[PDB]
């Protein structure tokens, strides 16, 4: 756990199965010169390349079933490595191609593509909550763009009021006109 | 002031949304728990109700967490 | 009749801005008939009503969708609604004043 | 609409998976409604809250006893005199 | 000059223009007093201006690159759109426009 | 036991939110919605010459909204369906005989 | 006006009485209007509280630790129900020597399912400098100003108090021990 | 162990920080023109807002206003019981099973 | 450029007393917060008195420069 | 108390003064709202716009959640509802 | 809807209990319940002699 | 390329003719920051105090 | 300014009325188009309606 | 005159909004 | 866990296996009259007669 508004912060996540409780420690005091600034060396500051050490070996299939049914296991999340930059780029470019085919004349296109890109880069397969924390900004921008597009398609406007007596703070100040 | 008088359809950014929800939570806690104070909500007042025989003990030591080496 | 009444009203409009005419026309123009109608009453306030054979299409417990006019302002109705909400919430802490400005007046400021 | 188990903000609330509850409240709701202010709360008194005004409180009064004083006092010059040398003012204003 | 400047500022409405890549920059070698494009240029336009007219104004009535499009705060504009209304919709009171290549 | 309980819970949840799949097994549906879904699943979605062009546009918009809510980007049939409906939008002001050649 | 007032209140005490009654009547009517508006505001606040209580039912105010613990609790309860039912079923089917009995114990316990994912308030990012909130820069003419106070006696520039959430001490480390000395009044803790 | 807590931080006023309150502030009280404006509008038959009408024309799907004791306080509620659709086949996915380990096309 | 020079000079002469009263005050306040014993406090009293005299000197100087900068012939 | 110079008479005078003051306030606001207001109309328009925006965002969020739930139809297996040595029911959408 | 049916039966019993507690002289107190009971009636086709 | 790879948005040049708005923008900034608020009320009181002191010195 | 404000108040009142009625007419237009579409769709319903008891498409065995 | 001018300047010319709970 | 000098006080004991974390609550405010003061009725105030609900069923 990461947040300061959690009581078990900097404590290992608890699972139904027995798991080593020694946590991955991100690089909090990195050296000044980090000669390799590629994704390969940057990802090691926040995730382990080989994945986490919290994976199960189930003695039975029904334990697996029950964990999945209750929301405590996905192999996507628990039996997996980090994704390489090439893999991330391939996924992002495929998603962008599919979205462009879905609709070229859409303004939220690149915003959707950007949230996809950020999820992939943040390794949402293994840290979905951590990645959503990074990507909800682009989801919000897409949410805004959706309405901004709808109001342009369906002509929606409002009666603006007359100009205020003190719209300008100073008479000698310029009133830059805004649409 | 931003929506109805300046013309912004999206007045609140993510920060302002978080602040709004934080304040909603603080309101909820203040109405749920009577006399709640600083460490859980930003609020301080002096005239508090105490049991009458107030025991004072030391906090426990921070939990030894496992670590490599 | 509905179209003619709407056309007549929209040039000499009502303070309702012809909303009942609009919804009447919308519900008349349906092929299979109106889903929503205005109940006819000796009672003072009219109500919106839903036909039974289309009740499974709407997320409603009953056919009565409430009055077709808004409530009238009343101290007593406001008190009633606030008391009901307080009771439903059941929050110990409402009305608690941890600090009050020291004054001979009971309510300083307001 | 692409990564459902990884995008929890755009997902339904846990009350939606429960299959049990005039007009009823809606059955399906998302967590993305948390990014809107007036989704669940009403818009009552939305545009009438900036109209509750309160006046200032400053009093501009001070007794001016000059009988205590017998000397003059300095005074600032606030603006340049344009009634004299008006035509030359842009040309001599930069000097001293 | 003061009259012209103040009237233009107080009456017309202008936009700060950026370009994604240097290869997409216009050719301003021949016209004098500006040998080079710089991003952030303030550009005053009329209310009837369209995206095509803006693109032509930028590229000097010359052959623009392919699949060039305008965006504001991440939101792509159609080319048969009024710039004023598109900015009013997508980027209210932040008129910073960007010209990019839409290959995708 | 676990699988039976989980899948019965899913069935009850889908019945609660009034879902319909490739196996059209929902009785609370509108007949129009049912016709539209059965066209999308089994038959050919097409606009009739009886309709006015505005109503044809509305029908195609309904088809697109419904199909985009139904099929996500991971779905393989999404791109073909959207392409077919885009061709219908291209060929609204036409007869079915002329539209077939283009939407095939 | 002075004639009409002195005609009906010729003396100072009567003038004062009339003035005080005017004040009281004004205050009473103002109190009536304020009470009405206060009732409206109370209703709106109660609906905000109802919204916040709804969020708590869905676990929006919970932390991820609390969500995981609730999930594990449901998991453990379900597991225990299942294994106890299995023990009973196996005992009865062993004493009966019949497989149909085991089969019939498959439907002795199904409303819906558990949620697949959850969202909470602590996953939303916050920060003035946190780049998890920055998509595009906000122009300067739309950003708000910090309050200004400057005089010979006091100011608000020797320190920074922070935002509503991310607060911080205005005084620095060397004078934090002597905070009592930078105050006209001090109300200490209770301990 | 959360309610009725003790004072954890100190309360204080820094030197010469302003207060902006006069000596008659306790006798001061607020006021809004909204009630008077409502009375005047009702008496003079001025244009009403659409929140007095429970039906909602602001969308294509049917919405009805639910009022909290007053026409000024309302929320729109949708009436349709919306039908949802899935262009998906059933029984084609078992996410709990790790498929990278099983031999086959689905596994590859 | 002369307007910029003059306004710079004017603002400096206006804030000189504010600086002498505020920032050296903060320094003295730091020293007060840090000091505990009696000898150092006895010695610091004279520093405080020096700061008083310095403030009055700066105030006189600012008066001088302001009567110089606000004196007009016509 | 009705006519004569007295404390009740002065109290009545003050009450009448207060009520006349509030009558003047009523007149002021009546004339203002009747001849000197566009803010009400502008705000009503803006609030209708806000309503449209609200309902759009609501419907969109609902659609996304419905798609999220639709992603579970692939996991749904109606054969697991079958009881051992029993036939499958068409109730569970064969 | 059997859940709603049982809920309405509980509500009707609660209304009868409240009315009996208050008595037939003070009956204007229980105007609370008509709000919901009329909805019950319109939903189930029931009458409650309100 | 995409529009979000662009970051250098704050290099918003403006024509050199608009330098005449230097003082106007300055006064507008000081108005929005100081004069139209409580510190501006203090400044108004300060001006009145200057008038008071001038009158006192004259008398 | 007072004359201008009075005139503007009158104009804004009339404009609000017209805008409301315009939006409601647009709503009615869209709903009438929907009704036409539904009327056409009901012709494609088979004689006797839908068999709401069974699934429309049977897509597997039940043994 | 000073009280009158202060009253006018404060309650007609220097009104500002305040929150209500 | 019981001690106040423990951070997880009044919290259920953690085991390698999954176990219900709902705890036994001792009788802290008993009634004045406790007519049966035998061990049978006293032990229920501090322990459960049926044992704790934390037992495992091992798969191996």
């Amino acid at each position: 756990n990461s947040s300061i508004y959690d009581n078990r912060n900097h404590e290992a996540v608890r699972h139904p199965w027995s798991t080593d409780a020694r946590t991955f420690h991100p690089n909090d005091n990195p050296e000044a010169d980090r000669i390799n600034t590629q994704y390969s060396n940057m990802v090691s500051d926040s995730f382990p390349e080989g994945g986490f050490s919290d994976a199960p070996r189930f003695s039975s299939n029904w334990e697996r079933l029950l964990a999945y049914h209750h929301g405590l296991y996905s192999p996507e999340k628990f039996n997996s490595t980090t994704k390489t930059a090439d893999e991330i780029r391939l996924a992002v470019n495929d998603f962008a191609a599919k979205v462009h085919a879905d609709d070229p004349k859409n303004a939220c296109k690149y915003l959707m593509i950007e949230e996809f890109k950020c999820l992939q880069s943040a390794q949402a397969r293994i840290d979905p909550q951590g990645a959503a924390t990074k990507c909800v900004k682009w989801f919000n921008e897409w949410r805004q763009c959706a309405w901004d597009q709808e109001k342009m398609v369906k002509g929606y406007n409002y009666i603006e009021d007359r100009r205020a007596r003190k719209h300008k703070p100073y008479i000698g100040a310029p009133d830059l006109q805004y649409s | 002031a931003r929506y109805c008088y300046r013309g912004l359809d999206h007045p609140f950014t993510l920060n302002e949304m978080k602040d709004f929800l934080f304040k909603l939570r603080e309101q909820y806690l203040v109405n749920k728990y009577e006399g709640i104070q600083f460490p859980f909500v930003f609020r301080q007042f002096n005239r508090v109700s105490t049991p009458g025989t107030l025991e004072v003990h030391t906090s426990p030591a921070l939990q030894q967490q496992p670590h490599f080496h | 009749d509905e179209g003619i009444n709407l056309m007549k009203c929209t040039k000499n409009p009502d303070p309702s801005f012809c909303a009942k005419e609009f919804v009447a026309m919308r519900e008349c123009n349906r092929p299979q008939g109106p889903h929503l109608v205005l109940s006819s009453s000796p009672s003072s306030p009219p109500h919106y009503e839903l036909r039974p054979e289309v009740k499974h299409l709407y997320n409603v417990d009953s056919t009565d969708l409430g009055s077709a006019v808004a409530p009238v302002r009343s101290k007593e109705q406001l008190d009633r609604v606030a008391d009901s909400l307080k009771a439903d919430l059941n929050l110990p802490g409402y009305g608690h004043i941890p600090y009050k400005w020291e004054s001979l007046r009971p309510n300083p400021g307001a | 609409p692409f990564m459902w188990r990884q995008r929890a903000y755009c997902a339904p609330v846990p009350s939606a998976f429960a299959s049990q509850q005039g007009v009823r409240k809606p059955l399906l709701r998302s967590n993305s409604e948390s990014l809107s202010v007036f989704s669940q709360i009403p818009d009552g008194l939305l545009g009438h809250t900036t109209s509750v005004t309160m006046g200032n409180s400053d009093i501009f009064f001070l007794p001016k006893p000059s009988n205590l004083l017998k000397i003059a006092l300095p005074a600032f010059v606030f603006m340049p005199n344009l009634t004299i040398f008006t035509r030359a003012f842009p040309f001599y204003a930069h000097t001293s | 000059g003061i009259f012209y400047t103040r009237f233009r500022a107080d009456t017309k409405l202008g936009y700060h223009v950026f370009i994604n890549e240097e290869k997409l920059y216009p050719d301003y070698s021949q016209n004098y007093f500006d040998t080079k494009w710089t991003n952030g240029r303030k550009v005053y336009l009329d209310d009837e201006t369209t995206v095509e007219q803006l693109k032509a104004q930028i590229y000097g009535g010359k052959a623009a690159p392919e699949n060039v499009k305008v965006a504001c705060r991440g939101r792509v504009f159609e080319d048969a759109d009024n710039v004023a209304m598109a900015v009013r919709a997508f980027c209210k009171r932040d008129p910073r426009l960007l010209l990019f290549q839409d290959n995708l | 036991k676990i699988l039976r309980d989980r899948n019965i819970g899913l069935f009850n949840l889908l019945q609660h939110h009034n879902f319909a799949g490739l196996s059209v097994n929902n009785a609370k549906l509108s007949d129009s919605q049912r016709v539209m879904w059965t066209d999308l699943v089994q038959g050919k979605p097409d606009v009739e010459d009886k309709l006015s062009v505005d109503a044809r546009e509305m029908k195609v918009d309904m088809y697109e909204k419904l199909f985009k809510q139904a099929a996500d980007l991971e779905n393989p049939c999404r791109m073909p369906g959207v392409a077919y409906l885009r061709c219908l939008r291209d060929t609204l002001t036409e007869t079915q005989s002329a539209r077939r050649s283009s939407c095939l | 006006v002075n004639a009409f007032v002195v005609k009906h209140n010729p003396d100072l005490r009567l003038q004062f009485v009339a003035f005080a009654s005017f004040i009281a009547t004004h205050m009473a009517i103002t109190k009536e209007f304020n009470d009405m508006y206060q009732r409206l505001v109370d209703i709106t606040s109660l609906l905000e509280l109802q919204a916040a209580q709804l969020h708590a039912s869905e676990g929006f105010w919970d932390s991820e630790s609390e969500q995981q613990e609730a999930r594990l609790q449901r998991h453990a309860e379900h597991r225990n129900d299942l294994e106890t039912t299995w023990e009973e079923a196996l005992r009865e089917a062993t004493l009966a020597r019949n497989f149909d009995v085991l089969v019939s114990y498959l439907n002795h316990g199904q409303n819906g399912i558990p949620p697949s994912v959850t969202w909470n308030f602590n996953a939303m990012p916050y920060g003035k400098e946190n780049p998890d909130t920055k998509t595009f820069p906000i122009p300067d003419h739309e950003q708000p100003y910090r309050a200004f106070s400057l005089g010979f006696t006091a100011n608000n520039l020797s320190g920074n108090w922070g935002d509503y959430i991310d607060r911080q001490d205005n005084k620095n480390a060397l004078m934090r021990p002597a905070r009592m000395m930078f105050t006209d009044v001090f109300i200490p803790t209770t301990k | 162990s959360m309610d009725h807590g003790m004072q954890y931080s100190s309360i204080y006023w820094e030197t010469s920080h302003r207060t902006y309150l006069p000596f008659w502030a306790s006798l001061t009280q607020k006021f809004s023109w909204k009630i008077m404006d409502d009375q005047i509008r009702s008496f003079l038959r001025l244009p009403k807002p659409v929140t007095t009408e429970p039906f909602v024309f602001s969308s294509g799907s049917p919405y009805i206003r639910r009022y909290f004791g007053d026409a000024d306080i309302s929320v729109p509620v949708p009436l349709h019981a919306p039908a949802h659709f899935a262009f998906v086949p059933t029984g084609t996915v078992s996410p709990w099973e790790e498929t990278g380990m099983e031999t086959g096309p689905q596994g590859a | 450029r002369f307007y910029f020079m003059y306004m710079a000079r004017t603002t400096f002469q206006a804030v000189r007393p504010l600086l002498a009263f505020s920032v050296f005050g903060e320094v003295m306040k730091l020293v007060l917060a840090t000091m505990s014993s009696g000898l150092f406090s006895f010695l610091f009293s004279f520093v405080l008195a020096f700061e008083v005299f310095y403030f009055f000197l700066q105030c006189y100087i600012s008066y001088t420069f302001l009567t110089m900068f606000f004196t007009v012939l016509f | 108390a009705i006519k004569g110079p007295s404390v009740p008479h002065s109290i009545l005078f003050g009450v009448g003064a207060g009520c006349c003051a509030y009558a003047g306030y009523y007149l002021y606001r009546a004339m203002r709202l009747t001849f000197f207001d566009t803010e009400s109309v502008a705000l009503q328009s803006r609030l209708r716009y806000a309503e449209k925006q609200k309902l759009f965002h609501q419907e969109l969020d609902r659609e996304l959640a419905a798609g999220h739930i639709a992603s579970l139809v692939a996991e749904y297996d109606p054969v697991a509802t079958r009881l051992p040595f029993q036939p499958m029911q068409d109730r569970y959408r064969v | 809807a059997p859940h709603q049916r049982a809920a309405c039966e509980q509500l009707h019993s609660e209304y009868k209990q409240c009315l009996a507690k208050n008595g037939r002289t003070h009956f204007s107190a229980c105007t609370d319940f008509h709000s919901k009971l009329r909805a019950c009636e319109n939903m189930l086709g029931t009458s409650y002699c309100i | 390329a995409s529009p979000m790879l662009f970051t250098d948005y704050d290099n918003t040049a403006s024509p050199k003719s608009e330098l005449i708005f230097m003082a106007g923008n300055a006064l507008g900034y000081c108005t929005e920051r100081f004069f139209e608020n409580e510190y501006g009320q203090s400044i108004f009181m300060f001006a009145l105090g200057l008038a008071y002191l001038a009158m006192l010195g004259h008398e | 300014q007072g004359i201008k404000t009075v005139y503007a108040s009158c104009r804004y009142r009339k404009l609000n009325e017209r805008e409301i009625i315009s939006d409601r007419y647009t709503w009615l237009h869209e709903r009438m188009l929907e009704d036409e579409v539904e009327r056409v769709l009901l012709e494609q319903v088979p004689a006797g309606g839908f068999d709401k008891t069974r699934p429309g498409l049977l897509l597997g065995p039940s043994t | 005159v000073a009280l009158g001018a202060s009253f006018v300047h404060d309650y007609f010319y220097q009104r500002r909004p305040v929150a209500w709970c």
